[PDB]
């Protein structure tokens, strides 16, 4: 639910050597089992 | 001004991010917490990799 998202992103940003980074619609990624504390520290733990 | 010290407790932002605000302002947090003139902690709950 984080490390595949991570992977991901990084190998994209790798990828294109990103120096910008824009997360449209993340709105609906937070979406895990009715946990709150859990989507609060995976979005910290991203940004 | 006054000669009383003290002490900063975040709980959600990097010290380094509350000395950086308060940078442009012309105050030197920087320089008080190198100082020991002011003190700054931040707490939060989970690290990494186990429970809140």
């Amino acid at each position: 639910d984080l490390e595949g998202l991570f992977l991901r992103l990084e190998l994209a940003i790798d990828t294109v050597g990103a120096k910008r980074v824009v997360l449209d619609t993340i709105e609906s990624l937070f979406s895990a089992f009715s946990n709150p504390a859990i989507l609060r520290a995976e979005i910290r733990r991203l940004f | 001004d006054h000669g009383e010290p003290g002490v900063f407790v975040t709980f959600e932002e990097r010290p380094e991010d509350i000395v950086n605000n308060v940078a442009s302002l012309g105050f030197e947090l920087d320089k008080l917490i190198e100082e020991e003139k002011i003190a700054i902690e931040h707490i939060a709950v989970d690290p990494s990799e186990v429970a809140e």
